[PDB]
């Protein structure tokens, strides 16, 4: 039955104040070490501090402590990571985690909660503008696609023909330009002899701005 | 359902014994079976040693585990809670019959240490609480020298009368004695001078040093008097065996 | 402290797989094994060196001794393409640090890619900037270079690359490379080429395209 629910997506500015929380179930949860865990976009786990709720003795990572606040409320058996004043390097998925731990022979955690995401940036909310990516033989293979970009925050999905072409889609992960906004390119391989008769819309939906835009993709 | 006829009997540290089977089982692995504390704790291994990892579950829930070094040098023995991960009680013993184990709390706290040496002497720390402080008792060949932990030091104690001896250990682990003397006639007080260098306590009584007290490396306390003039020590130093003994010596 | 050797390994489903971590000093049995999947929350595999978290299959198995910890996989299953994390502990004062990770991947034979270049779209150009797409298509392994070209001169500083996950069905990589320029820059220059290497070509692959037609 042991179960962790973290609160839920966050998007913030720099210098804004934040707390998340994380509520368990399924074990007596004043009578754990509970933690919290971060993984900056593409790397690794780093931890950032422990606390008992039974009593609130906390332990706090070096390099964590005096950056972060960790507290908890037994009588609701929730612990809560906390922000004074968030930075864009503060973006990052944020993992609750129970900590099984005695003396100093061992230490690690056994039940995951299913994690937060925060996004921390100057940028506002804006929907992409698409692009097609046109193709440029007989009996051969073309590449066409759809250019989304300039996008905040994510995500974006993609489809073509409305879900009914699949076979050789690649949508990229997107990627943070320099202006702070996303951008991304989804692309399908079709064979040469499809083009001009066979038609490829690609489908885009930005649900944080309610962007739905399909733009066909032509040849030549 | 290991019997003499299909296994080998393997002795172990801790004065313990595993059945490992002659035969390999199918998945090409030899069973183990282990007794301890009334209950057979059954694992496979590789190896036909008697080395590898055995488990069981007590009556009142808790999840047992053994673990045989390679070299049937060092046994492992833990107790968890019935989820299998949160530590109650574990023990190491070597092959020189040393062992040290220790109980923990909710909080993966130490609660109680009892240490056993080679020889058979032990340190026992009972009721540890947070703030480092628990009784303590070290038992010796012929007697037990009861007193307290603290965050500072352990402090045994001997007390004959207005005599107080307090064997002094601190964190770091070398023996330190004092004697405080309640009595407040000069005549009769005993004062006591400490040497490190020789771990030897001299008692002194009426500007005459009258015995000494030697805390040897063995364990053990010997004693031997001073002549009468309080200048050279008299014939052969006697080792203690009663807490008796060590009272006759406070006297 | 704490160095995870394979990094990338590359296995089929039916594999013996290995995957090791070396600490900086002995740690006795304060190490723990972990998986983790895209988008996922990590998952506890081993704990104290060797022992099996309740509901982990048995095919997963760990051991090691003072400075040297290995994860064994029997026989590898779809299911455990995956990354994998070691993980310590020390104790004055309170202390956990995380391997690198080692990504367990699909192995197949080596496949060149197949590079498409896209130039700057009309629609596109009316804004003020222009995107120059290359993209490498059903690739093995995931390593590949890509170098931008523009009237013959190599280009820093202005791309972007973006790569897919393994393929469920082909065990392939995709990767986008794009060029971001300003329009008036854009305007400046002829030639624009992607040169593309990869351990399936023999040679760099151009492909190019004339500003114009
Ligand atoms: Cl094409
Ligand atoms: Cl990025
Ligand atoms: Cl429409
Ligand atoms: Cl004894
Ligand atoms: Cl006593
Ligand atoms: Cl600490
Ligand atoms: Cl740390």
């Amino acid at each position: 039955e042991v179960q962790l629910v973290q609160s839920g997506e966050e998007v913030k500015k720099p210098g804004e104040s934040l707390k998340i929380s994380c509520k368990g179930s399924g074990y007596k949860f004043s009578s754990y070490w509970i933690g919290w865990v971060r993984q900056m976009p593409g790397k690794g786990l780093e931890w950032m501090g422990i606390i008992f709720p039974g009593d609130s003795d906390k332990r706090y990572s070096p390099s964590f402590q005096g950056q972060v606040t960790i507290s908890a409320d037994k009588s609701i058996s929730t612990v809560y990571l906390q922000w004074s004043s968030l930075k864009a390097s503060d973006t990052a998925m944020y993992y609750c985690a129970r900590h099984i731990t005695t003396h100093t022979y061992r230490g690690f955690f056994d039940f995951w909660g299913q994690g937060t995401l925060v996004t921390v940036s100057s940028a506002s909310t804006k929907g992409p503008s698409v692009f097609p990516l046109a193709p440029s033989t007989s009996g051969g293979t073309a590449a066409l696609g759809c250019l989304v970009k300039d996008y905040f925050p994510e995500p974006v999905t993609v489809s073509w023909n409305s879900g009914a072409l699949t076979s050789g889609v690649h949508t990229f992960p997107a990627v943070l330009q320099s202006s702070g906004l996303y951008s991304l390119s989804s692309v399908v391989t079709v064979p040469s002899s499809s083009l001009g008769t066979q038609t490829y819309i690609c489908n885009v939906n930005h649900k944080p701005s309610n962007t739905k835009v399909d733009k066909r993709v032509e040849p030549k | 359902s290991l019997d003499e006829k299909n296994s080998v009997s393997v002795d172990l540290p801790g004065e313990m014994k595993v059945l490992v089977s002659k035969e390999k089982n199918k998945d090409g692995k030899y069973d183990l079976i282990a007794t301890v504390d009334k209950l057979e704790l059954k694992g496979t291994s590789d190896k036909n040693n008697g080395s590898g990892v055995l488990e069981g579950v007590k009556a009142d829930k808790s999840k047992v585990k053994l673990t045989i070094s390679d070299d049937l040098g060092q046994t492992t023995l833990e107790v968890f809670k019935e989820d299998g991960k949160t530590l109650v009680s574990k023990k190491v013993t070597s092959k020189d019959k040393s062992s040290t184990e220790e109980k923990f709390n909710e909080k993966g706290e130490v609660s109680e240490k009892i240490i056993t040496r080679a020889d058979g002497t032990r340190l026992e720390y009972t009721g540890i609480k947070s703030d480092g402080s628990g009784k303590a008792k070290e038992v010796l060949k012929g007697y037990v020298l009861e007193g307290t932990l603290t965050a500072e030091k352990t402090t045994l104690v001997v007390k004959e009368g207005t005599v107080t001896l307090s064997k002094n250990i601190s964190k770091s682990g070398e023996v330190s004695v004092e004697l405080n003397d309640t009595d407040s006639s000069a005549a009769t007080k005993k004062t006591a001078a400490w040497n490190s260098g020789t771990s030897t306590l001299t008692i002194t009584v009426n500007s005459k040093k009258t015995k000494d007290l030697v805390f040897t490396k063995e364990n053990t306390i010997t004693v031997q008097q001073y002549d009468s003039n309080g200048t050279k020590l008299e014939g052969s130093a006697v080792e203690i065996t009663k807490l008796d003994e060590i009272k006759n010596a406070l006297k | 402290q704490l160095t995870q050797s394979p990094s990338s390994l590359s296995a089929s489903v039916g594999d013996r797989v290995t995957i090791t971590c070396r600490a900086s000093q002995d740690i006795s049995s304060a190490l723990a094994w972990y998986q983790q999947k895209p988008g996922k929350a990590p998952k506890l595999l081993i704990y104290d060196v060797s022992s099996l978290e309740s509901g982990v299959p048995s095919r997963f198995s760990g051991s090691g001794s003072g400075t040297d910890f290995t994860l064994t996989i029997s026989s590898l299953q779809p299911e455990d393409f995956a990354t994998y994390y070691c993980q310590q502990f020390n104790g004055y004062p309170h202390r956990l640090t995380f391997g690198g990770g080692t990504k367990v991947e699909i192995k197949r034979t080596v496949a060149a890619p197949s590079v498409f270049i896209f130039p700057p779209s009309d629609e596109q150009l009316k804004s003020g900037t222009a995107s120059v797409v290359c993209l490498l298509n059903n690739f093995y392994p995931r390593e590949a270079k890509v170098q931008w070209k523009v009237d013959n001169a190599l280009q820093s500083g202005n791309s972007q690359e973006s790569v897919t996950e393994q393929d469920s069905k082909d065990s392939t990589y995709s990767l986008s490379s794009t060029l971001t320029l300003s329009k008036a820059d854009y305007e400046k220059h002829k030639v624009y080429a992607c040169e593309v290497t990869h351990q399936g070509l023999s040679s760099p692959v151009t492909k190019s395209f004339n500003r114009g037609e």
